[PDB]
RNA sequence: GAGGUGAAAUUCUUGGAUUUAUUGAAGACUAACUACUGCGAAAGCAUUUGCCAAGGACGUUUUCAUUAAUCAAGAACGUAGGGAUCGGGUGGUGUUUUUUUAAU
């Protein structure tokens, strides 16, 4: 509701489709109009736009998914690796977030992608091999590594990026 | 993306159109300068090939569109179109008045292989199918009726009717010759040891030689004009 | 029958509501006692015939 | 076998180019009334059509032809009991119902189709206490009406079938039987008011009932449907049988 | 008048599957994978690989005659990622673009109730 | 994959080139039971109608998982897809019957959140016919109005009471009904409101659903009863002309 | 836990304002009331 | 073609591997709900329903009358204050509730 004024003009006047914010089942439904809407994949791109926004990325990040259509959005969980009982789960999300978001922002600025993370399920959006680089760095950090070592590894991956 | 190559020394793409549906059946006339093509929705465009663009639209139909045929004698004033179908029907159009002549809903599968001729406007036609029914009609210009059905046991693909009045059928790699006005298979080729069947019959030299392109990537010659005056 | 259902419901809801509040505030007995009524019970006749049935 | 006792075609052997021995048997056995037809699926089978009828079963005509072709061309088949009290059932004034069989229930199915139209219309409206379950109980719905229900037949006493409807289990129903039956009349008045409001092609009229005794105020409504049938609506409540047990 | 297939888009690890079936589930139509388009063995789970795979499936299914596709995305399930990867959205974007009407996007990934 | 990878000793077995089966396949269309509206749900490939594993018996076992919004034309229930078992093939139209029902998983995964407790129930119940159903029911605690505490937890001795009364009343709602009546009373979602009305006395109980009906044993065929669920029909002549 | 206590203070504030607003504030339907 | 990885490779696969659908069997586990919440002497304990006993807190104008605690040996099992919440009880008086079926 607070970002609805910036969401719909890239769904109406920039991108050609039409929106409804259904308060029936608390959802968003998107139609494409047959009379004048071009771009036969624009419905899917706008759906994935609001899907990334409701999934947890910020609205400029979701606009970055809307434009430049080759950015996809991977999702995985903490619970798949090492089974992570709740105290260790708190250690895990605190270790990924660092202090004042600094390790997460380090991965963000390093691997040219943007992540968000819920209490047990995290999401990375970007380009596909950058998703894979961020995912292997995150799964190494959630296996539990020195942050200096993962900083050096991300220096090497940024050297691969350049 | 429809294209046409003039086969002569100018082998360039002469005309190129943007058709609606991805199509899978084309037929040009017995004469030149008429090309009919129908997509996989109901739309049968026909095109004058010289100055290549759409001359008729023919929304008309329903379902994806099976094989079709022209009715062409040089310097006539009739110019019909056959227009088979997947859900079994034959909806004959003309080309001089852009009207559905007769709607015919009688079949049960894809109407492959239909053919139009006149015998003294009489204009008998014959429409096979993936069902085993060839189902010839009288087809007057104003109002039409039916005659015999004569039921070959095949899955007929391109039933090129009206040879010298004798019909053909293919579809089990079996080229059945069937008499008209009564039913008897009289010439029929050897069934092979594969399972692959007839994709297409092709008339050469005014319905006297027959090319047979198979489901396999082979193509055979028949010589009907000798092997009908010949058994097997 | 529309005016009949109007008049019949109009007198019935009135007598039902006054019987309900009459059993909901019937505190005084003549010798000191306070009648236990139970929650949202609608009639003194109802609790009377209930306590006759529970014999 | 009463399932396919009156099936109007008899599918014999399938058709091929090589005429099999059972096909030859069927040809020589039936002859002038055999044919080979395509059915709607696409297969071809030798069969024999039979013009069915209401005053006979088709097995009469079949045994007639299949004896007058084989045992003797003068052996007369005589039966009259079936023809006498096979049409003691009243012949329903329908399209071609003399030509149809007696195991056909298409009048009942047409009545249930009109009932499904009324069912959808009575659901997707709005009430202060909406319908929990509407369900028919009538004689045409159990296929035991004497005459088959033809549309617009007023004078048959088995015309107005009864459908009942139960509302949601709400506690705000009144106490005694005259007031809860009067509330049932209130709900019926509401649904006929909205029915004449939104769907003018139907019609409604009320009716007093007297079969349940000592409450003269039980009212049903009767819907006259544009398809040609009528329905008698009875409201059931959860308070009813415990009211009667209280009494 | 349209007719409907069912996508069953499998967004696996190291591979991606797309094969539309008629909506019973028996008669599958044009099984492709991510491997049978690209030639590297490293990105047979590529978004591009799934993209042209879904393009070829769309062409073959328009050749057969189905026009709309009820789409059902399945991840690898089990005690594994339980959630679609990038190949699922890649195939979804591809066959949503390629002239094919789309219906009822879902998620049919299996959930374990705490298996091993 | 490509040309540079491997031969892998499995490609030496030769390929049996082409059979082109879609020229041989055949289209049928499905007719849903007449409890719903819009009974035409789509089309199905089968095989060519020959002998020796014919079409009409290679059929008649399958299920189709259609959406209830596709059956009713009303987007108020886009979830709750049902499964129809194709049972009696009769003249190009697959007459089907009810076989099951399930929520699309996004609806229940968006219904369940934390700071509330959910209740499950499930009974094996025979209908008035000889079908038996493992019919399920899901329930959720309502945050009461004018509440303050974040919790809204059930005392787990209310949970036995809610589960007992919900199993009792939906056992009654099954056993006083046939299967067609069970579908026609499950479609306009009325045992949910019946559960909420008969169970709001003990606890406030946010949105109730049933979410699963699994058939476990079917009585018999009864071709006439299945034709009675749709409408009658008598396959008759087509002209011989030979 | 500070966020929990803050959310409880927000809910108590909302309920006190809602109670303050609450304190400061045809024939057939008359028969078909009370349901 | 499937698998598998940073790439591979091994393996499986035209006697149809992967995938799809309908089932059937087998054992183990109880996704989300799950919290700075519950229980048990401790280790530990999460599907439903029933049985078998036990235990804790509360309630109490009920009884007994010092029966208490502490541990070798042995034995069984393995400084003051405030807010919120869980279980029980008392009082208040609004909405949920409802009314002669029981319950509370």
């Amino acid at each position: 509701r607070n970002s609805w004024t910036k969401i719909y003009p890239p769904l109406v006047e920039h991108l050609k489709l039409q929106v409804r914010m259904n308060l029936k089942t608390k959802s968003v439904e998107l139609r494409t109009n047959p009379k004048f809407t071009t771009d036969p994949g624009a419905l899917q791109k706008g759906a994935d736009f609001i899907k990334a926004f409701t999934l947890g990325f910020d609205l400029d990040d979701s606009i970055a998914l809307l434009r430049l259509d080759d950015l996809y959005i991977e999702t995985f969980e903490v619970k798949d690796v090492k089974t992570l009982t709740g105290d260790h789960l708190s250690r895990a999300i605190g270790r990924i977030a660092g202090k004042d978001g600094k390790t997460k922002f380090a991965i963000e600025n390093a691997t040219r992608t943007r992540i968000v993370l819920a209490d047990s399920k995290i999401h990375i959006l970007g380009g596909f091999t950058h998703i894979r680089m961020a995912r292997e760095s995150v799964v190494s950090l959630i296996l539990g590594s020195p942050p200096g070592k993962v900083y050096g590894n991300l220096r090497t991956v940024a050297s691969r990026l350049k | 993306q429809l294209l046409k190559i003039f086969h002569l020394k100018t082998g360039k793409v002469v005309r190129s159109m943007k058709i609606s549906s991805p199509s899978y059946i084309l037929d040009a006339d017995s004469t030149s300068t008429l090309l009919a093509v129908g997509g996989t929705d109901g739309s049968i465009i026909v095109v004058d090939i010289e100055n290549g663009y759409i001359t008729h639209s023919f929304k008309g139909h329903g379902g994806t569109i099976s094989s079709l045929k022209f009715y062409g004698q040089l310097n006539s004033k009739i110019w019909l179109l056959a227009s088979g179908d997947t859900n079994g029907m034959v909806k004959v159009w003309d080309l001089v008045k852009r009207k559905c002549l007769h709607t015919l809903q009688e079949h049960t599968s894809a109407v492959r292989g239909l053919d139009i001729i006149e015998v003294p406007p009489s204009l008998n036609l014959l429409s096979g199918g993936r069902d085993d029914i060839i189902n010839l009609w009288d087809f007057n210009m104003k109002k039409k009726c039916k005659l015999l059905k004569t039921l070959p046991v095949n899955q007929q693909v391109e039933s090129c009717g009206f040879l010298k009045i004798i019909y053909t059928a293919g579809g089990d790699a079996i080229f059945q010759l069937i008499d008209s006005e009564s039913g008897s298979v009289l010439k029929r080729t050897n069934k092979p040891i594969e399972e692959l069947f007839i994709i297409g019959v092709l008339p050469i030299l005014s319905n006297s030689q027959m090319f047979l392109v198979l489901s396999d990537q082979t193509l055979q010659l028949i010589n009907v004009e000798e092997d009908l005056k010949n058994t097997i | 029958l529309k005016e009949d259902i109007h008049t019949h419901m109009a007198i019935f809801e009135q007598r039902e509501a006054q019987a309900q509040e009459d059993v909901q505030s019937s505190i005084v007995d003549e010798d000191g006692f306070t009648l236990v009524v139970g929650k949202n019970t609608k009639s003194l006749n109802s609790i009377r015939k209930k306590i006759l049935n529970k014999n | 076998n009463p399932s396919e006792c009156d099936k109007l075609v008899t599918k014999g052997p399938a058709h091929s180019e090589t005429m099999s021995t059972e096909a030859a048997v069927f040809k020589n056995f039936w002859g002038i009334k055999s044919s080979l037809r395509r059915f709607k699926d696409g297969s071809i089978t030798h069969c024999c059509v039979w013009s069915t009828s209401s005053s006979e079963p088709i097995i009469s005509s079949i045994v007639n032809f299949a004896l007058q072709k084989h045992v003797s061309k003068k052996a007369q088949i005589s039966n009259e009991t079936i023809k006498k009290f096979h049409n003691f059932l009243p012949l329903p004034n329908l399209p071609s119902s003399a030509k149809t069989s007696v195991l056909n229930l298409s009048s009942f199915f047409n009545l249930k189709k009109s009932f499904d139209d009324l069912y959808k219309i009575i659901f997707q409206m709005k009430l202060p206490l909406s319908v929990k379950s509407i369900l028919p109980v009538g004689s045409a719905f159990r296929y035991t009406s004497l005459c088959q229900p033809v549309p617009f037949a007023y004078s048959d006493p088995d015309f107005f079938q009864d459908v009942i409807l139960e509302f949601e289990t709400s506690p705000k129903w009144p106490d005694e039987i005259t007031s809860l039956e009067k509330a049932k009349t209130a709900f019926l008045l509401k649904i006929q008011e909205e029915l004449s409001a939104n769907s003018s092609t139907y019609r409604s009229f009320f009716s007093r009932d007297e079969s349940i005794p000592y409450n003269l105020e039980i009212v049903t409504l009767n819907i006259l449907t544009p398809e040609g049938y009528g329905f008698k609506f009875r409201v059931l409540t959860e308070r009813d049988e415990i009211l009667y047990l209280r009494a | 008048s349209q007719v409907f297939g069912v996508a069953r888009i499998y967004a696996s690890f190291n591979d991606t599957f797309v094969h539309v079936t008629d909506l019973s589930g028996k008669e599958t139509i044009a099984r492709v994978t991510g491997g049978m388009k690209v030639k590297a063995d490293r990105d047979e789970s590529s978004p591009y690989a799934a993209m042209l795979a879904a393009q070829d499936v769309a062409a073959k299914c328009k050749e057969v005659g189905i026009t709309a596709v009820h789409v059902k995305i399945r991840a690898t399930g089990g005690t594994r990622t339980k959630t679609p990867g990038p190949g699922g959205q890649a195939a979804l974007r591809a066959l949503a673009r390629s002239g094919l009407r789309i219906g009822r996007i879902e998620d049919v990934t299996p959930v374990p109730s705490d298996s091993t | 994959v490509g040309k540079n990878k491997r031969l892998s000793k499995g490609k030496k077995g030769q390929k049996k080139r082409v059979v082109d089966p879609f020229t041989r396949k055949e289209w049928f269309d499905i007719k849903a039971p007449s409890t719903f509206e819009n009974r035409n749900v789509g089309k199905t490939l089968v095989n060519k109608s020959t002998g020796l594993k014919s079409a009409s018996d290679a059929l008649k076992g399958r299920v189709v998982e259609v959406c209830l919004a596709d059956l009713q034309g009303s987007e108020d229930h886009s979830f709750r897809k049902i499964k129809l078992r194709v049972d009696e093939v009769q003249g190009k139209n697959l007459l089907t019957n009810f076989h099951g029902m399930d929520f699309t998983t996004d609806k229940l995964r968006s219904m369940v959140r934390k700071w509330q407790t959910l209740i499950e129930a499930n009974v094996t119940v025979k209908t008035s016919d000889d079908y038996v159903l493992r019919i399920f029911a899901i329930a959720f605690t309502r945050k009461q109005a004018n509440q303050v505490k974040r919790h809204s937890y059930a005392q787990s001795s209310h949970i036995r009471a809610i589960r007992k009364v919900i199993s009792e009343i939906l056992t009654k709602e099954v056993q006083g009904s046939t299967l067609a009546q069970l579908t026609s009373k499950l479609i306009p979602e009325v045992i949910n409101k019946e559960i909420e009305n008969a169970t709001k006395d003990i606890f406030p109980l946010q949105n109730i659903h049933v979410r699963k009906v699994k058939l476990l044993k079917q009585p018999k065929f009864d071709v006439g009863a299945l034709m009675a669920l749709h409408g009658e029909g008598s396959g008759e002549e087509k002209g011989k002309k030979v | 836990t500070q966020n929990v206590i803050d959310e409880r203070k927000l809910r108590v504030q909302k309920q006190l304002d809602k109670e303050k607003n609450i304190r400061k504030r045809d024939v057939i339907e008359e028969a078909l009331s009370r349901f």
